[PDB]
DNA sequence: TGGAGAATCCCGGTGCCGAGGCCGCTCAATTGGTCGTAGACAGCTCTAGCACCGCTTAAACGCACGTACGCGCTGTCCCCCGCGTTTTAACCGCCAAGGGGACTACTCCCTAGTCTCCAGGCACGTGTCAGATATATACATCC
DNA sequence: GGATGTATATATCTGACACGTGCCTGGAGACTAGGGAGTATCCCCTTGGCGGTTAAAACGCGGGGGACAGCGCGTACGTGCGTTTAAGCGGTGCTAGAGCTGTCTACGACCAATTGAGCGGCCTCGGCACCGGGATTCTCCA
């Protein structure tokens, strides 16, 4: 519990600066929070269902795969 | 072929004084039309994903539930459960 | 000495746009992605390759909705970031 | 033979199982359909059918309209956050758009 | 002699066209434009009237949800007037 | 030079459709050319449907697949 | 196992003789063979349910090709999938 | 009694496999039946493809001094190039990083 | 804030065309039996996932300072809204030529299915070359 | 004009890319069979034109309110430095469960006959659009 929090405020920053930001607010972070458990939440219950069709106990990346394939999201370089 | 009755069954059967256009008809039936399609092309993903060549009542439950958002999902999957339930005891 | 409110954030750029290393540290993102998936499933198993690709996708998410934020601030006259820019780009890209 | 039962009359079902039937078999998405699967989404097409057609309904009542023209469709189809997101990418013909004025653009 | 102030025949032709079903746009000058669109792609070619009924009408749809979220691109800047900036930000943030 | 038959209170109709309350002059060309894009990207589909099929006629099926090809699905031509 | 791993470094000694490739760049063009072949099949498969056709030809393959790839790479791949019909034909 | 094998692909000129693409097809549940120019037309637009994702990678790497492409050469390729990003534009590359883009506002005066 | 006037809401009458019901009939769904194979089920193996521990160290966290920047306020002037008038051409009705979509028959060639077999491709093993790292010199920015 | 971040050049290590080899299995050759589609009049319907008329668009003018530039201020991030803390790497241990194989059996494809459900066509009457009159908000100005 509590894990939202593992997402640090430097991490935050790091990945503003990789997206061109130069200065950030200081409601930024749970801002970002929100949308990053938010999207993990959409990403992670397609897998689950993905890996619980199919009589598994374990989600593997390809789940991963197809669960960010249905959303319009398809990533390269795990086998999909 | 067309949806048309079967929308106005249903719609006798939710609205019984409420009538429905010819553009509503239209718009109902190409809305069935493509939830089937949107349906059927994931339980067809998902067969071809676990190595199935059969498309089972399980198929459909999980393209449901991959499709719909949440309380639609649930109800959804709350009537295809019953139907299925009720044709196979009778 | 002491270098000016912005150059630092420049030369980060510099270096954060050159590399392609994951920007979350690992555990805690795999902490989160358990916490998140109990929520469905109870006693679940992870791929390691499952939680790198659900890095990489929250990492590239998170960066272009930066940039979509970093451009809506720049219209409304602003070099800084607000929660506001973020809800309207996820407005116009249908996420809100 | 027997008398001849329709496969919706005992599934309980409006919809069609046999067209769906038919048509999941020439739709060429497996080589096998199992009897079930036609049941189940005829059973899900009618409760999707109905929850639009129920809040049609409610809207052509609210507008003192006895029948459903387009425009009742799609206030009960983005006025409902479920249907809204399952229809999202989806544009209803003579449909219009909500009224919805900005607040800073009333005057004060 | 009668004159309404500057907002308020806006406002009543907001609420009117928001509550109405109509097509906007003139039909036979946009069916005009769909032939000499489609004269580009292909000469002698022939259209159906339904299609061009479906075109005016996602091209009518596609219109005010771009003028939707460029309206909010402009509320955005403190703004009610709309420039080409706003529909240039939504179809940046869109990706068209 | 049919483009100009899209007119510049068809454009404020649309705006006051979408609830926009006050437009720029520089607006009409911007949306002249928004819809010359959009037209010619779904038109150019419809085409490609119509030349497959050996017809001259574009029909509504034509665009109505023109549409769903990239996501802009289309309830009330048929399908 | 099958992958296109053999070909696309077939395809990159033919137009880049001294570059080789990684493991993971191999994933990632796979994964794009894949995608676009993914893609080309269902243009072509829906092509043919839309025409009441029960195969899939060359010309359902060029029409999805069109109507997917843009444009100075759709004309391209045309003249690349032509040229290639035109030689298997002429072969025997 | 038989003949020579010779494959499908060296009678088309292609280096993709032509017998793997009409195998795919076939059990792909695409249609009912799959003509012979159509493995031959689809490997011969997967090979052209191919080879201009590996052009713009091979170039990606020579601009930064290496011989070995990795995935940032291909988000570059493919980033760089305009109708390739109009293809890959829901595509998310894996240890592909982003384009170096700063604003003009943001650089100092 | 009261009042004039404009826009809007409510009520009633009228006509129309389209939705809804009825009927023939044909064609697609139903029924009953057969057959072969996809998949449920049991079992086993060994692979990868989870839990725990030490350490050392990069990175996070907390705090102090100050300056860049968001934001409110003010003025101004220009650009767009409102409205009356004139021009334009869209819309409706009607009428023909005629290109072209839809149906039908037939006949042929293209493609599924099968047997056999062999060579392309996959798995495994190994040496070796391309980045990564470390350090001194000097070029490029920063304030 | 003095102080840091980083090209640039030379050595070394290492591990992952690439090539060689062996089996194996899936593609290819040859043949047949059968059905999909390619090619050869008819009525819908698409385009082209004319006339009236009248609704909408273009145009011009006035003015008002909103975009935009300048300015002050107060505060909240940026940057830097010292302390802490838990990520990361390496290693061990163990146990669930992913994946493969074998068996057999239930279930879905398939075919033939039957028959009723739904579809096209046709007829009718009522819901709704429209017009006119009059009452009810509703905005702007003195």
């Amino acid at each position: 519990r509590d894990n939202i929090q593992g997402i640090t405020k430097p991490a935050i920053r790091r990945l503003a600066r990789r997206g061109g930001v130069k200065r950030i607010s200081g409601l930024i972070y749970e801002e970002t929070r929100g949308v990053l458990k938010v999207f993990l939440e959409n990403v992670i219950r397609d897998a689950v269902t993905y890996t619980e069709h199919a009589k598994r106990k374990t989600v593997t990346a390809m789940d991963v795969v197809y669960a960010l394939k249905r959303q319009g999201r398809t990533l390269y370089g795990f086998g999909g | 072929e067309s949806y048309a009755i079967y929308v106005y069954k249903v719609l006798k059967q939710v609205h019984p004084d409420t009538g429905i256009s010819s553009k509503a008809m239209s718009i109902m039936n190409s809305f069935v039309n493509d939830v089937f399609e949107r349906i059927a092309g994931e339980a067809s993903r998902l067969a071809h994903y676990n190595k199935r060549s059969t498309i089972t009542s399980r198929e459909i439950q999980t393209a449901v539930r991959l499709l719909l958002p949440g309380e639609l999902a649930k109800h959804a999957v709350s009537e295809g459960t019953k139907a299925v339930t009720k044709y196979t005891s009778a | 000495h002491r270098y000016r409110p912005g150059t630092v954030a420049l030369r980060e750029i510099r270096r954060y746009q050159k590399s392609t290393e994951l920007l979350i540290r690992k555990l805690p993102f795999q902490r989160l992605v358990r916490e998140i998936a109990q929520d469905f499933k109870t006693d679940l198993r992870f791929q390691s390759s499952a939680v790198m690709a659900l890095q990489e996708a929250s990492e590239a998410y998170l960066v272009g909705l930066f940039e979509d934020t970093n451009l809506c601030a720049i219209h409304a006259k602003r070099v800084t970031i607000m929660p506001k820019d973020i809800q309207l780009a996820r407005r116009i890209r249908g996420e809100r | 033979r027997a008398k001849a039962k329709t496969r919706s009359s005992r599934a309980g079902l409006q919809f069609p199982v046999g067209r769906v039937h038919r048509l999941l078999r020439k739709g060429n998405y497996a080589e096998r359909v199992g009897a079930g699967a036609p049941v189940y989404l005829a059973a899900v097409l009618e409760y999707l059918t109905a929850e639009i057609l129920e809040l049609a309904g409610n809207a052509a009542r609210d507008n003192k309209k006895t029948r459903i023209i387009p425009r009742h469709l799609q206030l009960a189809v983005r006025n409902d956050e479920e249907l809204n997101k399952l229809l999202g990418r989806v544009t209803i013909a003579q449909g219009g758009v909500l009224p919805n004025i900005q607040s800073v653009l009333l005057p004060k």
